[PDB]
């Protein structure tokens, strides 16, 4: 996250990290036993970390649970990040409590203007690399399909929307993907990805998570 | 070649640790890519890229 | 493209001070070339790697 | 000088280091006003430093001169690395001391199995990089031609002979193109290339200056 700020030990309980040795991308809690995360961050071997704040310090209040299966979406096109979404079901249910819940999946799109959260613990730095211990936060609104399209001409699907600012200086940035951009209490985006970070006139582009609901839901039902 | 081209991120916002042959020091070195995109110069393991680029 | 290969120094052995597009900081970084051969990425100054590579 | 020892202060007093606001290449100064320099490291408003030790520290002992021409041989080719030789005139002729001499050009050839000193300020790392303060030396012998051809296929042509150490360990390297292998008080070459620096197999390949001797001297006394 640059331009950011620390959220503050445990005050997004739904972030989880997703570990093989070391983080790599973020991913949201939605029940007991389901992560959701970006199609791109698909691995074999996954561990998934859950109220988590210093991702280098182990606190011993955290839960490391392993990835039983990682449900990738069926038309995710890696060419073109459409439909970049997967689904983490956990080998052994988390135990929720005041460091670890579920965030609730959306009814309603969002509209543009809309202030959400986004959060990770990826790069802070625009330029150059700077990898935080603890989780940072960023206040972003989503911005107008047509703001989206002009940043990214030809890039941008109806299954994607960008949030953040055009001036630059604030944006989520690599080591963030998979994670929350969680408006009025509901999941609306997961990060996928952008040009560069913090650019100017090159905000994020966020997977439409409104758009995935049923398959998320029967998937969920089905596994 | 694919092992002179530099390392490349990419557009997406993982950070998956992999590697590249540094043509400088004449050795694979390890890089984080984004997830997607980037080149050909992007191997799962040093010993990967050892054995095509090495 | 030229932008994109990384710095070659060159069989030649001398040390002279050029310039190359680095992808990564996506700017011009310096570089001591032998001379010789290389590539493309190879500029005399910063500003002239900045106005065909930036 | 990979795998060198530090020659001393003035012992080496025809070496000299050619600078353009950094040491780039080295030379060897035949006479009071002329310097034997690679073709490669040819530049435009070149400084020459005579009397030379520590090329980071000016003592106050050293000359610096500037060069008022530098002629390239009419016949070098960039692409080859054939006739690799330039000639350099200063503005004003050296000052000949205990700290400044010139060496001796050759009348006849070297054989293969001579050992010859080759000095320089260059890299000092076959791997990676480490620049010396202090004019380094090495001794190395002068290969077979066979012995070159073989390491170098199709690369070596007449005016061009190979020398060290085909176990590697020890060569010339970047920062040392221009300078001097003496052999018994004579100029027999210029460092030029050769495939990274002291890479078994890959020995230096220099510039074959006794098949020089009479273009130096049509272009002195021209000049
Ligand atoms: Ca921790
Ligand atoms: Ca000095």
């Amino acid at each position: 996250i640059v331009g950011g700020y620390t959220c503050g030990a445990n005050t997004v309980p739904y972030q989880v990290s997703l570990n093989s040795g070391y983080h790599f991308c973020g991913g949201s809690l939605i029940n007991s036993q389901w992560v959701v995360s970006a199609a791109h961050c698909y691995k074999s071997g996954i561990q998934v970390r859950l109220g988590e704040d210093n991702i280098n310090v182990v606190e011993g209040n955290e839960q490391f649970i392993s990835a039983s299966k990682s449900i990738v979406h069926p038309s995710y096109n890696s060419n073109t990040l459409n439909n970049d979404i997967m689904l983490i079901k956990l080998k052994s249910a988390a135990s929720l409590n005041s460091r670890v819940a579920s965030i609730s999946l959306p009814t309603s799109c969002a509209s543009a203007g809309t202030q959400c959260l986004i959060s990770g613990w990826g790069n802070t730095k625009s330029s150059g690399t700077s990898y935080p211990d603890v989780l940072k936060c960023l206040k972003a609104p989503i911005l107008s399909t047509s703001s989206c399209k002009s940043a990214y001409p030809g890039q941008i699907t109806s299954n994607m929307f960008c949030a953040g600012y055009l001036e630059g200086g604030k944006d989520s940035c690599q080591g963030d993907s998979g994670g929350p951009v969680v408006c009025s209490g509901k999941l609306q985006g997961i990060v996928s990805w952008g040009s560069g970070c913090a650019q100017k006139n090159k905000p994020g582009v966020y997977t439409k998570v409104c758009n995935y609901v049923s398959w998320i839901k029967q998937t969920i039902a089905s596994n | 070649e694919v092992c002179s081209e530099q390392a490349e991120t990419g557009p997406c916002r993982a950070m998956i640790s992999r590697w590249y042959f540094d043509v400088t020091e004449g050795k694979c070195a390890p890089f984080f890519y984004g997830g997607c995109g980037g080149n050909r110069n992007n191997f799962d393991t040093e010993e990967y890229c050892m054995a095509v680029c090495g």
